[PDB]
């Protein structure tokens, strides 16, 4: 398999022995980009602007 | 420059017919710029000009030379689009707000998307039409009356109206039914409770210069030195904010103790019990038999639910130099200036003044009754409202079985998630959320080389690194202001607050004021006081019937000799071809006297004749 | 020896348009090179899309308050007003009604509110009707398509205005007929022959002289409804608090026009006339200045809401003691001899 690469940011997610183990491109969808700005896997009930 | 007839033949085109209604970028002889082009008639060009200007400086029209055509330039779309999301949902509904469906699917959006409809606010994606169905509360209001709620089953989403309150319905005519109105009055009745709180104080925070925006460097001073006083400003303020603070719980503990007078004969431990009423979950200590701390159940239970409380922010800076965990967000702020100061008065004597307020109103002189016992001061209360006074004596258990009933169901609804606890959080996490946006503050770069003073000074000369120095110093001096501007925005609602909670509690528990629809909801007989982190919680009894009874009645009769007679807080029935007089919240029937009704020496052609009523 | 009964209107203030402002959108640019910038100085603008979200979540609040506060304690009959004779013992108050029957839906503003809802334009629904024009084509000299597509919105209430005027025509009816939940259950007539007999006059007169309170009632509301073809003092504050909101607006919008010491006040001319390596010391200056001036605007929003949560307060206040009771306060709920 092969896929191109690009400059871009991400959200990564570190467990207490500090591997890698959630990522989040925040320039997917409207979920990634609530989650980039709440900085949280989980982010709570609301509506976002 | 980019206006002219001087042209470049370096990168050269081809001329294109001029498009309408798309937003494109023209390149129109030498001006730039996005847009969209709309065909007009004018007659306002003459021959030296062909552009069409705004007050401001902005091109708005335009006529070319090849056609001899005008033309019309307008902006671009440009916007944002609302997204609710839920708990642990998988996709939020979109909303394009003004927008038509048909817009957005076709010039902006180019996923297939199976579910979008036309709203009264805009587009919706990823919902469902059920303005059909209403809902008491939600958690997503877009507005409008306008909900989005969440079901698990399409689209889980649900687009429905919001309708937070109602009115009751009672089947019964309007018309006068021969001169008589049908009315529903109730016949069996109990006590409710209703509980309250208040916010009284606020967290009284202090910011240092000297260790904010220079922590301990000399460099660093020698420039934050030229500014002047910029910084003693911020000082004064914070002490001006909590000297408010403190004349405000001043004048709340002595709205607490103020001519409240007590046996000294009562520290006995077992003087808590009047007229079978369990009063043990709101008294503590009263006396000299305890120790230093003494609180109620009911204030213990609501302080073992709030950890930041005033002894909190203590113990939490305690373990700060000794080395079990120095990982938490609360010694980090210590050591840049930002530190958390108790109040003057603590959560203790405060609770003693409740106490004290409270025992008040059952023992006498009964300093808080006006002289009047609590089953006689309660009684009067309940007979207010338009009882009769023969119910009242005749069923007095019933009155403590339901005040205690109530007490403890207060007391259980702490285990649930209440408003009251509810705010007594939110206001810590408000507070916590602020002190750590105003801490994140101290890594950001302001356009500088770096975010830190030591990878400033040792990476270049003094005459390079002022410059970077002072942006960061300006940088932090705008954060503290809008800190400080945020506190006094804030410290003004505090003392709206505290104000409205001491005339509360001078005029709803420690007196009875006659204002109605001022203390409960029109049916408050009586309210208690207690202490809450950061603030107070009252109490309410309240009025509840619970069964009713349709009954015709007549405001008023008209006697014999061109006399009238009408009630004073009740009704005139019709009992066995007599009439006799009632109650407006009980149906005990009673006749008539002359410290029931009112006289008149006229009667209308309104009032029922009856001549007789011979009650003189 | 005579007397008569006359009327007064007064205003108060209970809610403000909420204002949203876009940080990316409005103070580096609309392009994508000045992002890069951007992003250099931090969460700065996160503060700023707070400000705005808990003075918007005040205001709700303080709106749902108004709405417990006037919908608390009514209780109606279900053959409510459904083309029903609005006069109770001649007194015509079908000015100050709107419908609340069965049918006659999407409708509940009274005549009386339509004279005012008339004379302003920036109402709640006015913002809705003059948003969605600037898609299809709206004038070419609208300010307000201009503003959103600068990031500057006006979002609507969560209660709209025909909810709201429901709410409030559900509490005229309640002292109306039985039963009178508004008056502790007295009926108007007598409810006002006990409110006048405080003052001192007697009830042999009050027996007698019933059609002269109902034509001086009448007449009241004649005039009161007849005012409003002039400019009186209620209409000056409504008009003038849509006045100030309309100039804070353009005042936040005219600043994109400042040079703030930079060569020009459009970074379209700047990206076109210079090279990045000396691009971003011009960019900086109007970075700032409208960093500022969202600041201060912040600043003066965080200090109206609190006068307008006090004027707020004061009408509830004023609702739950002056209409819905009768509280033994003189001179509180008007210029003393209060009956209504
Ligand atoms: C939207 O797209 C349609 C078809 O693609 C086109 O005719 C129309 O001009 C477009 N509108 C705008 C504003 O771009
Ligand atoms: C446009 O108007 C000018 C002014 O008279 C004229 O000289 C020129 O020929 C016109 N061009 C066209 C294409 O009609
Ligand atoms: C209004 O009615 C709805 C639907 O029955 C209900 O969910 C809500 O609790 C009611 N609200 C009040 C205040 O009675
Ligand atoms: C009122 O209700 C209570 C409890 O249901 C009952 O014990 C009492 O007898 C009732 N009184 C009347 C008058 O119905
Ligand atoms: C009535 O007197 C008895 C006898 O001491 C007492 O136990 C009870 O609490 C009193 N009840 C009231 C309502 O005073």
């Amino acid at each position: 398999w092969v896929t191109p690469l690009s400059r871009r940011q991400y959200l990564l997610n570190f467990d207490e022995h500090g591997v890698i183990t959630n990522a989040v491109d925040c320039s997917s969808s409207f979920l990634s980009e609530i989650q980039c700005k709440t900085q949280s896997f989980a982010p709570n009930t609301g509506v976002y602007d | 420059i980019n206006s002219g007839t001087t042209c470049s033949n370096d990168l050269l085109y081809s001329n294109t017919e001029i498009s309408t209604g798309v937003c494109v970028n023209y390149d129109l002889y030498g001006i730039t710029g996005q847009g969209i082009f709309k065909e007009v008639s004018a007659a306002y060009y003459n021959n030296w000009q062909n552009l069409l200007y705004d007050s401001n400086g902005n091109i708005i029209g335009f006529k070319d030379f090849l056609t001899n055509k005008t033309y019309t330039i307008l902006p671009c779309y440009s916007g944002r689009v609302s997204a609710a999301f839920y708990q642990n949902s998988s996709s939020p509904a979109l909303l394009y707000r003004n927008l038509k469906c048909s817009y957005v699917l076709n010039n902006i959006s180019f996923i297939s998307q199976p579910f979008y409809f036309d709203s009264y606010l805009g587009c919706v994606l990823n919902a469902v039409n059920l303005t059909s169905y209403s809902v008491s509360s939600c958690d997503l209001r877009m507005g409008s009356g306008f909900c989005i709620d969440y079901a698990l089953p399409s689209s889980p989403y649900r687009f429905v109206t919001f309708e937070p309150f109602n009115v009751s319905f009672v089947n019964d005519s309007v018309e006068t039914v021969g001169g008589l109105f049908e009315i529903q009055i109730p016949t069996n009745f109990t006590i409710a409770g209703h509980e309250e709180f208040i916010q009284t104080s606020s967290p009284k925070v202090t910011i240092d210069c000297s260790a904010f925006v220079c922590s301990n460097y000399a460099a660093c001073h020698d420039l934050l030195s030229e500014y002047g006083t910029f910084c003693d400003n911020i000082n004064s303020i914070l002490n001006e904010v909590n000297d408010l603070l403190d004349i405000t719980q001043l004048q709340v503990a002595n709205a607490l103790m103020q001519g409240v007078t007590l046996s000294s004969n009562l520290n006995t431990n077992l003087h808590s019990d009047v007229d079978n009423i369990d009063f043990k979950s709101l008294l503590g200590c009263l006396g000299s038999q305890c120790g230093s701390s003494s609180r109620s159940p009911l204030e213990d239970l609501l302080f073992n639910k709030v950890k930041l409380s005033d002894v909190g922010f203590v113990e939490a800076y305690n373990n700060c130099t000794g080395g079990s965990e120095i990982r938490d967000l609360l010694c980090v702020q210590s050591f840049n200036g930002i530190k958390v100061l108790p109040p003057i008065l603590s959560e203790t004597q405060i609770s003693g003044y409740t106490t004290a307020a409270t025992v008040a109103a059952m023992f006498p002189p009964w300093s808080a009754a006006a002289g009047v016992p609590f089953p006689l001061n309660v009684q009067y209360r309940i007979n207010g409202l338009g009882v009769t006074m023969d119910v009242l004596n005749k069923n007095q258990k019933l009155i403590a079985n339901a005040f205690n009933k109530a007490l403890l169901s207060i007391q259980n609804g702490f285990t649930a998630t209440p408003s009251a606890l509810a705010k007594i959080q939110s206001v810590v996490n408000a507070n916590a959320q602020a002190l750590n946006s105003l801490l994140q503050q101290l890594f950001n770069k302001f356009g500088a080389i770096s975010s830190s003073l030591q990878e400033i000074l040792s990476r270049l000369d003094p005459p390079e690194a002022q410059v970077q120095i002072d942006r960061l110093i300006n940088g932090r001096l705008t954060a503290l202001n809008a800190y400080v501007s945020q506190q006094l925005s804030d410290i003004t609602l505090i003392k709206a607050g505290a104000s409205r909670a001491i005339e509360k509690v001078n005029e709803c528990v420690k007196s009875q004021s006659p204002r109605i629809n001022f203390c409960g909801n029109g049916n408050h007989i009586l309210s208690l006081v207690q202490n809450a982190p950061y603030g107070l919680l009252f109490i309410h009894f309240s009025y509840k019937p619970t069964s009713f009874k349709t009954v015709l009645v007549s405001p008023g009769l008209c006697l014999s000799g061109d006399r009238g007679i009408a009630p004073k807080q009740g009704y005139f029935i019709k009992q066995n071809d007599s009439w006799m007089f009632t109650g407006s919240s009980y149906y005990y029937p009673e006749p008539i006297s002359d410290k029931n009704v009112v006289f008149m020496n006229s009667c209308s052609v309104n009032f029922t004749k009856a001549p007789f009523i011979y009650l003189n």
